[PDB]
């Protein structure tokens, strides 16, 4: 269906971790989007997202993500450049 | 001895960060910052990290580590 | 060769990558992925992704790279 289920989970401290419903026509960049509107980035450039290693970029749809019940936890980088 | 190949040197990477992580060497931020950094490595190099075993059993590194070979490997440096 | 402590081999690592990068023997698919993890690795241990330079000149690993260290490793598997 549209809802994907994503768990945001920082491995730097802190080491925070939401879940949050996204839809398949949403981008990488809304995922960032979503995390400096619960305060927990600053700006879009700071946040790298990876999956099993493969970094997540802003082109790249949420449809496209490999996730199932097992990987459902996407790595979040936070870094000043 | 048989050269320095890259999945075998990155097997010893990834090696060296589960021997940091199979004792809690590392923080509670560390572990997983440098679990996904070997899942990283594992999928440039075109390798598993499940498979590290099986890399380590080939190559000429099985039984050692990248910790203590690079301590026994010493160079001076004449400058 | 002094300890090899993990800010020693920590340099050595990311020197390594730095290395792949610049001679480019990795595609642009797995450079990202070594790109964000060098500044993973950086952070676990404390020290800036720039500050390479510095670790590689206090300690004795000037002038050897993680391959040509490993590369003149000729350990010999007496299985």
């Amino acid at each position: 269906n549209a809802a994907v289920h994503l768990t945001l989970k920082k491995i730097q401290a802190p080491k925070f971790s939401i879940e949050h419903d996204f839809s398949p026509s949403d981008t990488i960049l809304q995922i960032k989007q979503h995390l400096i509107s619960e305060e927990k980035a600053s700006h879009i450039s700071e946040i790298k997202l990876l999956l099993k290693g493969k970094v997540l970029h802003d082109n790249l749809f949420l449809s496209d993500l490999k996730v199932t019940p097992a990987n459902s936890t996407i790595t979040v980088m936070i870094k000043p450049n | 001895m048989m050269s320095a190949s890259k999945e075998e040197i990155a097997a010893l990477i990834v090696n060296y960060f589960s021997s940091i992580v199979e004792k809690k060497e590392i923080s509670e931020d560390g572990a997983d910052s440098l679990n996904v950094a070997m899942d990283c490595i594992s999928e440039a190099f075109g390798f598993e990290r499940e498979a590290v075993s099986g890399i380590l059993g080939k190559s000429e590194f099985k039984g050692q580590h990248l910790a203590d070979i690079l301590n026994s490997a010493s160079r001076v440096p004449e400058s």
